[PDB]
RNA sequence: AGAACUGGCGAUGCGGGAUGAACCGAACGUAGAGUUAAGGUGCCGGAAUACACGCUCAUCAGA
RNA sequence: GCUCCACACAGAUGGAUACGAAUAAGGCGUCCUUGUGGCGUCGCUGAACCAUAGCAGGCUAGCUGCUGGCGAAUUGCAAUGCGUGGGGAUAA
């Protein structure tokens, strides 16, 4: 039998959502609409706010999610497709945009709030170390 | 960055010479004043005209019709060198003439060490059927369903020192 | 019960200065986890205390401080220019320097 | 952000390793480097090799013996290539250069603890894919250094000793996963994620 | 984080209070009729008297530049 | 090589060009604060191992 | 070095928090047909992890894991809070 694995990779493709590092859109959903050439790509986003425009692949990253959409496809186009296949919940449901959402969450707790954290994180520790050493 | 500017010049009418003929042409420029400048130039080469004799009747600007829609431009080039003068036909897939005329500016300068006193931009036009398309490095991405990956990813650590050994998967 | 730290730590780097021509005055002051003049903008007017032992016991205590300010930032990584009443001694190139959180604009 | 920061030379470029180690000490921060024999350059080796022997030929007239002395050894190939940013003459540098350390491999007592890495010096994240590039190694091998074979094998005794222990480690840190995916769920639980934790 | 406050009758002292010219029994007097009525509100909320107990630091990984009090 | 013309040094520090009669910036009371020039921001070296488009492998690249 | 007398006193501030190899590839978990095996899952920064409450961290009662009982001031509105100079004994 023949083994030949694997090489799987993000490819860049018509209809790839994609989350923006660096621009005034920041952390938020687009769609590859064309590609331009090797180092462009326009997107778009409609429900995110994102707006149409040309954008070099070395401000955004690339997602494992992917959705069927014509080439060149126009925002109310992209907004159909978007709502049929519902990239939102599968972007959600991932470790991912958990992570993301995560570190946002840490980001804007209250010092008191913090307090809790610490004093729920000496009650959660002491019935893990129960549950060891058995 | 540039924008696109419709100047028109008429060589300040005369006595018994009411209304002359009006040289309308596109410029590609930075700012209002450069657009100018640059008219003038242009006018010196085709015939025979000073800044002074002339003048500016309309200076406009000319946004893009649709920058949400990918094109094809194909823009014919007059450039000085080293040697005497050149015409040239390049084609860019872009959005935007104005972006279009851009990264004609930087490849020109990148193969050919060209500024821009050097360059004559003769004329900008969309091809609207593919087929025309002559240049090979365009009509590239025109296939159907393309699809490929950008392997090898430089990831950009804001810190210095990084814990994990970086492993560049995309 | 360890930390009793109400200071960010950061690091004196040198004096602001030329090639050839430094100013002793002005002080520059690496603040840990600081990437950004945006991020420093925060530290501008804090009290900074250049802590250190020293042989003789002064006022029953053999540790002495010299006291400053932040003035303003030093270019786009986060360094900023700091002036104390007496100058830091140039040894000190490279010497942790505790950044305070008074006067507070939170 | 830690007194001491051993770092692995193992796919690093010398120049920008070593200049990023540079200022590290010149700001006061200690520094260990280690596996330095496998350190990396660019370009092919009969390159190092010559950008090197030059190096060597130098000497002194009269007296060769009080000239460049020509270090072999990699840790020192690579120490070279950083006292040359650290005025390493004028007090603030040998103040530095005091500050460093590079080891051939990684000897006690650091083996038994944590390490890290330069993310802005590293072969794979600068070189260009498939693109010729030395590896000090053999670079010093072929002139002179006598023990690229000892670090070698004593090394990849120091590689098992470990190995093994990760097992126990990963073995262990197996459980906890456990203890606290079942542990997890329940209520303290739940607020906790809540807040984020 | 904000406690209710509009029990306490705090109007009494003022500047003039703090003058000095071994702790005086009117200070202490003053100190157990406001904390009693702030006591009362404490205990509403959960772990806040445990909160103001503890002493605040900085700890390593805490950038007061990102910190949200 | 010679002639004429206007500057520079001569009687002139200072920032920069690694270093300098001929380059670049800038004509100087003593200071404090701010902003820049010329030149630069891997490190020595104060300042982006900034962002973006391409090009270049050199057996002593190139700057 | 041992003994007897006399004297002298380049920058810590929660924690360096241990696999190796590859990067056009890798971890981690599971099933085993023990394999360059299948299935699942992770990465997109350490923004983590572990530690973290008490006079700079007390004194006492039970069931910082949970519940208690006391003390803090006046520090006054900031000023971090291990060699000598001689003996004796024995190795050189």
């Amino acid at each position: 039998d023949s083994i030949v694995k694997a090489s799987n990779w993000r490819l860049v493709e018509v209809g790839r959502v994609v989350l923006i590092k660096k621009g005034q859109s920041a952390g938020k959903l687009a769609a590859i609409v064309e590609i331009i050439d090797q180092k462009k790509v326009l997107i778009d986003g409609p429900k995110a706010g994102v707006p149409r425009q040309a954008i070099n692949l070395g401000q955004v990253v690339l997602t494992p999610l992917t959705f069927a959409l014509p080439r060149g496809a126009r925002t109310a186009t992209v907004s159909k497709k978007w709502a049929a296949a519902a990239v939102c919940e599968k972007w959600a449901a991932s470790s991912w945009a958990k992570k993301i959402a995560q570190r946002e969450r840490r980001a804007a707790l209250t010092d008191f709030e913090r307090f809790q954290v610490m004093v729920l994180r000496k009650q959660k520790r002491y019935t893990v170390k129960k549950a060891l050493a058995k | 960055h540039f924008k696109e500017y419709q100047v028109i010049g008429r060589r300040l009418p005369t006595e018994s010479v009411p209304e002359p003929k009006l040289f309308r042409m596109r410029i590609f420029a930075s700012n209002e004043v450069i657009a100018k400048s640059r008219y003038w130039y242009f006018l010196q080469k085709l015939h025979k005209v000073k800044k002074a004799s002339g003048e500016i009747v309309s200076i406009n600007q000319i946004n893009e019709a649709h920058p949400t829609k990918v094109k094809n431009f194909g823009v014919w080039v007059r450039y000085d060198s080293r040697s005497g003068t050149h015409n040239m036909y390049k084609e860019i897939r872009d959005v935007s003439r104005v972006a279009a005329v851009e990264t004609l500016y930087q490849d020109m300068a990148a193969r050919h060490r060209a500024r821009f006193r050097s360059i004559h931009i003769l004329k900008v036009a969309e091809i609207e059927k593919t087929a025309d398309v002559k240049r090979q490095y365009v009509k590239q991405f025109l296939t159907k369903d393309l699809k490929f990956p950008l392997p090898h990813r430089v990831q950009k650590s804001t810190k210095t020192f990084s814990y994990k050994r970086p492993s560049t998967f995309y | 019960a360890e930390s009793h730290r109400l200071y960010v730590k950061g690091k004196h780097l040198s004096y602001q200065r030329s090639k050839r021509v430094n100013n002793p005055n002005v002080s520059l002051i690496k603040i840990e986890g600081v990437a950004t003049p945006q991020d420093a903008q925060f530290y501008l007017g804090k009290r900074i205390a250049y802590v250190y032992r020293a042989s003789k016991e002064v006022r029953g205590s053999k540790i002495r401080v010299m006291w400053g300010k932040v003035t303003r930032t030093h270019g786009n990584s986060g360094v900023v220019r700091a002036t104390f009443r007496n100058n830091l001694p140039a040894k000190t190139f490279g010497a942790s320097v505790r950044i305070f959180l008074y006067p507070s604009n939170i | 952000v830690e007194p001491v920061v051993v770092i692995d030379g193992k796919g690093h470029l010398v120049g920008r390793l070593a200049s990023v180690v540079a200022k590290q000490l010149l700001n006061g921060q200690k520094i260990v480097v280690v596996r330095a024999e496998e350190l990396n350059i660019s370009g092919e080796f009969f390159r190092n090799k010559l950008k090197y022997h030059d190096f060597l030929r130098k000497a002194t007239a009269f007296n060769k013996t009080r000239g460049p002395f020509h270090f072999r050894a990699p840790s020192r190939i690579f120490y070279k290539a950083l006292r040359g940013m650290v005025s390493h003459k004028t007090a603030r540098g040998k103040a530095a250069l005091e500050r460093l350390k590079v080891f051939e491999g990684i000897p006690p007592p650091y083996d038994k603890k944590k390490r890290v890495v330069v993310p802005q010096a590293l072969r794979v994240l600068r070189l260009k894919p498939g693109r010729k590039y030395t590896t000090l190694g053999k670079l010093s091998t072929s002139v002179g250094w006598k023990y690229e074979d000892v670090v070698a094998k004593l090394e990849a005794k120091r590689k098992v000793s470990s190995a093994e222990y990760y097992a126990k480690k990963r073995a262990f840190t197996k459980k906890v996963a456990s203890a606290n995916a079942t542990a997890a769920e329940s209520d303290v639980a739940k607020q906790l994620a809540a807040l984020g934790y | 984080t904000k406690v209710s406050v509009e029990g306490v009758n705090v109007e009494k002292f003022n500047v003039e209070y703090f003058a000095k010219e071994e702790i005086k029994a009117e200070r202490v007097e003053d100190q157990k009729v406001v904390d009693k009525a702030l006591i009362a509100e404490i205990k509403k909320t959960p772990l806040l008297k445990q909160y103001l107990s503890a002493s605040f630091s900085l700890k390593n990984g805490d950038k007061p530049h990102m910190l949200k009090f």
